[PDB]
């Protein structure tokens, strides 16, 4: 007999690392597995918080007409999240799809006003990279440091196709005069499940040093860094794998033998080698 | 609890196939009543075994195993040593030794490394085999990867005419890690299963195992090429379709091409 | 400068040419450059010493024939420039390159460096007003009059199955091999040496192509033909000596379906066709199965389409209506489509103008094709 506390920990591992196309289904699979709801429903609520932040997925607030990504940088701490563009607080319900009952926020936003010009630019470039693209550029003080935190995602899920492509981008830009420091991680995920599974899992960690000059320049400089990195990434992710996987996947097992002849079974069963 | 098994199999179909051993053990912790059902149904990476008398590695499955111990295909003995284990017939054992030797040369030509194992369990109407392979990639390289075979075959020998109905069920459990090119690191995990059946007439020149082999070779060339594409067909369109920089200039062109094709459409007809 | 545009359909084996809005290509000839082996002693010999087209076909025995283009990828660029110059010259077209816009063709998924160097040749060496490179499968569908459907093709260089659905050429679902008619002709030549009758010379290589064109058939069951003993049918060479062909005639075109026989890993024609259908979306698969168009010279073997139908029935999911259609003129399918595409008023928008090339460069050519 497994303890009730053991059941929650097993459920947590799956919910914390589930594919986002089917993660809400994975939760449903964990719930349909164990009989009682309350033990998993209470444990998943904490997992969803941590999980929906790492996805960078936006909840549409009813009356904004746009989509605000959710992360560790938007987390107010009182179960409500920042929307740095529209500048209103919203409570994000983690089981249900919607986030409602918002609250107008007012801050001096001097470090936050500078980056919101760079943000509104970034969006136009996000729209350039993806057909459907949503973002959030968080403004926050981190132990005295001054840091822009732009985020981009892309969600492309279809139930009938059984494939789900998902992009998440993490970008932090610390303002320091003259020289600034950048840290960012870039994760892809694709999953195909027809006649058996195939998964693409990826990331690129990038450390860069930028110099601040103007609002027009800093807006078009960071975007340029992202544009070139994400293209080089996709280029490598597409062009290396189509050829190099074919050869490395072949270096493990070859499509035909070293002779390039289909092995003769009659030969195998009546030949001797060695000395 | 039949729905629980359906969900358990659905969950293993969505979690990473790299951590099947850890997740299956946790899934059995969460559902101890399904332990026997999950161990039989859920396919997992093959275990390594060592025959001490011969000094050779063999591989472990449910079919070759009888109780706590596993028959080595080299010595024909189980470790730990059972008193009266379920052995094959003396004719089938000789055939099983020839299977191992034949599929030893099979693997060694396709991979040029790794380990295999072959076990044939005796049936009244037939002889049914399992062909296990496990090949590891270059460990020193940043690109890790392995290839795993689980070819299960069932041969129904006919009484008259010397013909044999083969039934091959082949699983291919792959995980390619790619850490190169100074652009990031990707890890791809595959698991396709294909079935193939055939009736072939028996030859005195080539034994029945060679007929089985021919299905494996043809299956592996096809499964591999099928796998290969299911990788690209998805990793290409999905990833490129999401973040294509050439999508926005071609979208304007496609809209021009939409007017053009429409003008072509009318002119093709008449 | 919007004169009647020219359609130069490229190909490793054969190259077609002519004007837009025509029923058939008037100017068809094999894509190679014949050069004299022997020493020209006597005065009043064949002048020029670089032979292309019907003169080279007439005087095979003198000339060391060599092909500039293998697998849709030109190796010798100087030879292709001489061929294109011969196309435009008075012996074939009787026109200038400066007057007419150009419609070029290439196999899909080729190296981009060759596409760039092709454009450089048309814009700089020739003084073309406007250029446009296009696919073969897209044109063949325009020739037939359909929009939806897969186009399996088999020339001398490339075999590729391109799926299209209502004017949407999926660039990702395009399958391709470097196995085709030239490799079948090379494999038949190797088999004729195993039979007895050796052909090593370059002029003598085209006799093997002529034997492959005439005396070959694709069996439905290859295992049944292997067990049975052949009849050993005859054929007369250009000289006069007779040759019993034997089992080489039927085992030669098996290369296209079984690519392991030459000694190179590939899918095969029938696999490529199934594979092009599978890579596309689930809803569009049944329409792609119903519309399968054939093209090229290496689809003209006896019982080729019947073998393709049997291979599709074996691989594809059961209870699906298979239909491998084909035009009457399978050799000139791609050129007719180009002539139709060139005659349309839309053609002016798609092309790469000489001014646009001089401003941008190769990037504008890469953008306009896709
Ligand atoms: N009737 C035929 N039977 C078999 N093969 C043929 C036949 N006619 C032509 N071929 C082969 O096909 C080739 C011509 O194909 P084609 O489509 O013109 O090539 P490309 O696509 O490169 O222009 C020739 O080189 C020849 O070897």
């Amino acid at each position: 007999r497994v303890s009730d506390e053991e059941k929650v920990r097993i459920a947590a591992k799956f919910i914390t690392h589930a594919p986002p196309g089917e993660f809400n289904e994975v939760f449903n699979d964990v719930r349909l597995l164990l009989n009682n709801d309350n033990l998993l429903r209470e444990g998943a609520a904490h997992a969803f918080a941590q999980y929906n932040m790492d996805q960078f997925t936006p909840v549409k607030i009813e009356g904004y007409e746009d989509q605000v990504l959710i992360t560790e940088h938007g987390d107010l701490g009182n179960s409500r999240f920042l929307d740095p563009r529209n500048k209103i607080s919203f409570k994000f319900d983690h089981l249900r799809k919607e986030a409602s009952d918002p609250q107008p926020e007012e801050v001096d936003g001097s470090l936050k006003s500078w980056r919101e010009s760079c943000d509104s630019a970034l969006r136009a470039y996000v729209k350039d990279h993806y057909s459907n693209g949503f973002c959030t550029v968080y403004a926050k003080n981190i132990d005295g440091q001054q840091t822009i935190i732009a985020c981009i995602e892309s969600h492309q899920f279809q139930p009938k196709n059984f494939w789900n492509g998902r992009w998440r981008s993490e970008w932090k830009f610390t303002i320091t005069p003259p020289t600034a420091q950048v840290v960012g991680v870039l994760k892809i995920q694709v999953h195909y499940y027809e006649d058996g599974n195939v998964q693409l899992v990826s990331h690129k960690d990038v450390q860069d040093s930028v110099t601040v000059s103007n609002e027009a320049q800093t807006a078009k400089e960071f975007i340029k860094i992202i544009e070139h990195a994400e293209n080089e990434y996709q280029t490598a992710i597409s062009e290396n794998y189509q050829t190099m996987s074919d050869t490395t996947f072949k270096a493990l097992r070859r499509q035909l033998p070293v002779t390039r002849t289909k092995i003769d079974w009659n030969k195998i069963l009546s030949y001797k080698i060695g000395k | 609890s039949d729905q629980q098994l359906d969900c358990a199999l659905d969950l293993m179909r969505r979690l990473p196939p790299q951590q099947i051993e850890k997740n299956l053990s946790d899934l059995i912790d969460l559902v101890p009543s399904l332990c026997e059902d999950l161990l039989s149904s859920v396919d997992q990476p093959l275990k390594i075994a060592r025959d001490k008398v011969v000094g050779k590695d063999y591989l472990l499955c449910d079919y070759n195993r009888d109780g706590d111990s596993y028959r080595s295909p080299w010595s024909n003995k189980y470790d730990p040593p059972l008193e009266d284990g379920a052995m094959p017939s003396a004719r089938l054992r000789k055939l099983e030794v020839e299977a191992n030797n034949a599929f030893d040369q099979y693997r060694d030509l396709y991979f040029e490394g790794g380990v295999s194992s072959v076990y044939l369990w005796d049936l009244d109407h037939g002889f049914a085999g399992v062909i296990l392979i496990k090949k590891a990639g270059d460990g020193s390289k940043k690109i890790k990867g392995c290839w795993d075979s689980i070819h299960v075959v069932e041969v129904q020998e006919k009484s008259s005419g010397r013909t044999a109905h083969y039934k091959l069920t082949s699983t291919v459990m792959l995980w390619l890690q790619t850490n190169k090119s100074g652009s990031g690191t990707m890890n791809l995990g595959g698991s396709l299963t294909r079935q193939m059946e055939k009736d072939e007439t028996v030859s005195d020149c080539s034994p029945h195992i060679a007929n089985i082999g021919r299905l494996v070779e043809d299956m592996e060339n096809k499964i591999r090429s099928t796998l290969n594409e299911i990788y690209f067909g998805k990793t290409k369109d999905i990833v490129n379709g999401l973040r294509s920089v050439d999508v926005i200039p071609d979208n304007p062109k496609f809209q021009q091409l939409q007017r053009e094709l429409s003008q072509v459409l009318t002119q093709r007809q008449i | 400068i919007a004169n009647q545009p020219v359609v130069i359909d490229n190909g490793s084996g054969v190259i077609k040419a002519g004007f837009a809005g025509d029923q058939i290509p008037k100017y068809c000839f094999p894509n190679y450059v014949g050069r004299p082996k022997h020493v020209r002693v006597m005065a009043g010999a064949l002048e020029g010493d670089i032979f292309i087209g019907p003169k080279a076909e007439e005087h095979r025995g003198l000339l060391s024939i060599r092909y500039p283009m293998e697998h849709g990828i030109v190796k010798d660029w100087n030879d292709m420039e001489r061929i294109w110059q011969y196309v435009y010259s008075k012996e074939q077209l009787q026109t200038f390159s400066e007057e007419h816009p150009v419609l070029l063709t290439e196999a899909p998924l080729n190296p981009r460096k060759n596409r760039e160097r092709a454009a450089e040749v048309f814009f700089e060496t020739f003084n073309v007003p406007a250029l446009f490179i296009s696919m073969q499968a897209v044109l063949s569908l325009y020739a037939t009059g359909r929009t939806t459907g897969v186009v399996l093709d088999s020339g001398d260089g490339v075999t590729h199955a391109v799926p299209i659905y209502e004017g949407f050429a999926m660039p990702h679902s395009i399958m391709r091999i470097d196995i085709a008619g030239r490799d079948v002709s090379r494999f038949l030549r190797l088999y004729l040496r195993k039979e007895g009758y050796d052909f090593h010379s370059s002029s003598e290589f085209e006799i093997v192509k002529a034997i492959k064109e005439r005396a070959c058939y694709l069996s439905i069951n290859p295992q049944k033909d292997e067990t049975l003993e052949t009849e050993k049918a005859q054929y007369y060479l250009p000289d006069g000596s007779t040759i019993e062909i034997g089992p080489s005639r039927f085992r030669a075109p098996e290369l296209l379906f079984r690519p392991d026989l030459i000694g190179e890993e590939s899918e095969g024609i029938h696999e490529v066709l199934v594979f092009a259908i599978q890579k596309s979306d689930m809803d569009l698969r049944r329409t792609l199965f119903s519309n399968i168009v054939l093209s090229g010279g290496s689809t003209l073997f006896k019982g080729f389409g019947d073998r393709l139908l049997s291979e599709v029935k074996k691989l594809a999911p059961k209870d699906v209506k298979i239909r491998i259609s084909a035009p009457q003129e399978r050799l000139y399918s791609t050129w007719i489509g180009g002539s139709i595409l060139a005659s349309l008023d839309t053609f002016k928008k798609m092309w790469v103008s000489k001014k646009e090339y001089e401003e941008d460069g190769a990037r504008s050519i890469h953008r306009k094709t896709f």
